[PDB]
RNA sequence: GUUACCGCAAUAGUAAUUGAACUUAGUACGAGAGGAACAGUUCAUUCGGAUAAUUGGUUUUUGCGGCUGUCUGAUCAGGCAUUGCCGCGAAGCUACCAUCCGCUGGAUUAUGGCUGAACGCCUCUAAGUCAGAAUCCAUGCUAGAACGCGGUGAU
RNA sequence: UGUACAACGGGGUAUUGUAAGCGCUGAGAUUAAGCCUUUGUUGUCUGAUUUG
């Protein structure tokens, strides 16, 4: 096979890492340069599209897709990175002076036996007349060409409960670092939804480790990188009729009847994308937006759904909604 | 105003195109250029907007229609029916064909006045042409040739068929349509002459590879000129 | 040093690759029939990376009915018949037998030159020069020194 | 000492092709051990070792 990927052995990390970022621009708003999802479930969608000159033009089309569960994510702290003729370097990590439980849980491998004394010095000491982050943060103001921001999920808000929340950082594409740093300073002890982050017809990336199988080198369980995935539908986790298209106009929960395979329903937004999102199921995945300007007739297009698959795909997928399901079944044995 | 238009790959134009006094309908092949070319000769009198058969390419031999009605088979979706209901008007009534028989344009060869039906198919399309086409309904086998919508074409001022037409069949059909005939070819001897040609009162269309004697046949019988 | 988390990037590996199809087009040019391209587009070849929903397979789900030699009183229920055969099969695991996806800029050689001697003519060259390769290097991808390093959380 | 966990059951999908027995019955048996939500039930909640 390719000598691209060498050497052979496993990806040492359960969560992958982000090895690139979109360059930056000084004249933009402060922008959230990337985000990370949870792939939950595979499915298939029918739709039609506008692609002039292609043989599918104005022509009803069917293709499978991938869904990714996406909790709106909560932000604690900022670290600016100085640049040095070696590499970057951190200056100081900062936080929200109140942290959620789970991010506390990231700092203990044994939670129950521990004393939960973690932050008291740092998070308590900031309670005061101030200056807590003043000196350091203004230092970031002076130094630190590039700036990143701590981001961490709420997994109590996901049906798979490990109680423990991951940490990551994301850059900021704004400029004149003051309204960068102030930005997230304003966003300390806050959350940031996916609204202002992405929108449809935008190519991005989501990649992660892939499906550990076993030992016969060691096959799989690598974080590979698959770019160019067109988001068909930007979900909203409060949206009734999850799968409401430009066609269907009937009520369906994107979580099927009886639930997803190994899942409860969807409490937060999601991204449906074509093709494949690497890994095995139940996965935490990385999302990097284009790294550059891709603009072309290919990426400027506009998706038009027909029907989204809400069927329960355990066994052969058959019905869709329990109302229609129970109209076609009619009365069962004990029903009515 | 004699129209030679080469459809690059396919020598049969009207397989992707169909027209009567009430419309112009062409498929999605290759560009909007072919689509909009009928203006500088026809104009927007008979509107043109692309539409297909359930997404499949060839729209011409699909349906049976003339200036009093339009008639569509089962195989289309309800959505292309929406489209033919969207821009195209209701003064030409588009009514669905429900049966096993897909190809109407490979059967029903008509014009403003005379229509036909394949004698093998039973009465449904026959009289439903009185509902939709609303024009004279009857049957003929020309040499019993398959696709009684293939070798045939009509107009107000005549019709066009290929030279294989026998005198019984020639004089026969001439009397049928109440206007003269000239058996002729198109597109340099289209193996089926009438599947690639479309025709109306003053206009009949063919390919850039069509020969001039075929066009002096076609125009000089129908007087497509002024 | 302990423990933890978040990082950095020394370095090492790299790979997306072939075809026609619209458009230009029956333009362009020729006696005539033909005849391109830049791109503006489209789908495929192939390799491999993803993913196994869907189409097919695959069940120690040994989950479920037809049943068959015999053991089980009838029944049932199972058991052997090396996983009892026809049929059904979630799931798991699979398939160019399903689908996705598969980098953008430099430095360059021949080449064409700019400028200008050497050489009182010139000359792409001697100084200096402007473009340019399926290359080299960056761009992107994969790992991350188990005696490479930064940030901060606890005593 | 909690949406903590674990299990039964409430339930939900779906596998399954009409079950002992007097048409009853697309009913039956199984169902996370690599399906799901759990207003309820029952039960558990801290051992040893080293380091700073």
């Amino acid at each position: 096979g390719h000598l691209g990927f060498l050497p052979r052995k496993r990806a040492a990390s359960i969560r992958a890492r982000v090895k690139a970022f979109p360059k930056d621009d000084r004249s933009k708003p402060v922008a959230l340069t990337s985000f990370l999802g949870y792939k939950a479930g595979m499915t298939t969608i029918v739709r039609d599209l506008d692609r002039p000159g292609s043989k599918f033009h104005k022509r009803e089309v069917v293709e499978a897709v991938t869904v990714v569960d996406t909790p709106p994510v909560v932000v604690v702290g900022v670290v600016g990175y100085v640049e040095t003729p070696r590499g970057l370097r951190s200056l100081t990590t900062v936080w929200a002076e109140h942290l959620s439980d789970e991010v506390k849980r990231r700092f203990y491998k044994n939670w129950y036996k521990s004393k939960k004394k973690a932050f008291t010095k740092y998070s308590a000491k900031y309670a005061q007349d101030g200056a807590g982050i003043e000196r350091e943060l203004a230092r970031i103001k002076k130094y630190a060409s590039v700036v990143r921001v701590l981001v961490h999920t709420q997994i109590r808000k996901t049906p798979l409960a490990q109680k423990k929340a991951h940490l990551a950082e994301i850059q900021l594409n704004g400029g004149s670092i003051s309204e960068k740093v102030d930005w997230a300073r304003e966003h300390f002890e806050k959350t940031v939804a996916v609204d202002s982050v992405f929108e449809q017809n935008e190519m991005i990336d989501a990649i992660a480790v892939t499906k550990g199988h076993g030992f016969e080198g060691q096959r799989g369980y690598h974080s590979r990188t698959s770019i160019n995935h067109k988001i068909y539908r930007v979900g909203k986790g409060d949206d009734e009729a999850n799968g409401a298209t430009s066609f269907d106009r009937t009520k369906k929960t994107i979580t099927p009847m009886g639930g997803f395979v190994h899942y409860g329903e969807i409490k937060n937004d999601f991204i449906m994308v074509k093709g494949c999102i690497p890994g095995n199921r139940k996965r935490i995945v990385t999302l990097r937006k284009s790294l550059y300007t891709n603009t072309s007739r290919k990426a400027l297009e506009e998706v038009s759904l027909k029907w989204i698959d809400t069927a329960s795909k355990f066994g052969k997928g058959r019905f869709q909604t329990p109302a229609e399901k129970h109209a076609f079944m009619g009365t069962l044995k004990k029903d009515l | 105003m004699a129209t030679r238009t080469q459809f690059e790959n396919s020598n049969e134009i009207g397989v992707f195109s169909k027209l009567t006094n009430t419309y112009c309908l062409v498929a999605v092949g290759g560009s909007e250029n072919f689509y909009s070319a009928f203006e500088a000769e026809l104009g927007d009198a008979i509107p043109i907007v692309h539409t297909t058969i359930a997404g499949t390419r060839i729209i011409g031999r699909m349906t049976a229609g003339n200036r009093r009605g339009l008639l569509v088979p089962t195989q289309t979706t309800d959505q292309e029916l929406q489209h033919l209901r969207n821009s195209l008007p209701d003064s030409v009534k588009i009514q669905r064909v429900e049966e096993r028989l897909s190809a109407l344009g490979n059967v029903i060869c008509c014009n403003d006045y005379v229509a036909l039906v394949h004698p093998d198919i039973d009465r449904e399309t026959e009289e439903l042409i009185s509902d939709v086409l609303g024009v004279e309904v009857f049957r003929q086998t020309i040499s019993g040739n398959i696709l009684v919508g293939s070798y045939c074409s009509l107009s107000n001022q005549g019709g066009l068929v290929h030279p294989q037409t026998s005198v019984q069949d020639q004089e026969e059909l001439s009397s049928l349509l109440q206007v003269p005939l000239v058996a002729g070819t198109v597109n340099r001897g289209s193996s089926v002459v009438g599947a690639g040609m479309v025709v109306n009162d003053y206009l009949a269309v063919t390919g850039l590879d069509t020969t001039a004697p075929e066009l002096s046949v076609i125009e000089s019988i129908f007087r497509l000129q002024d």
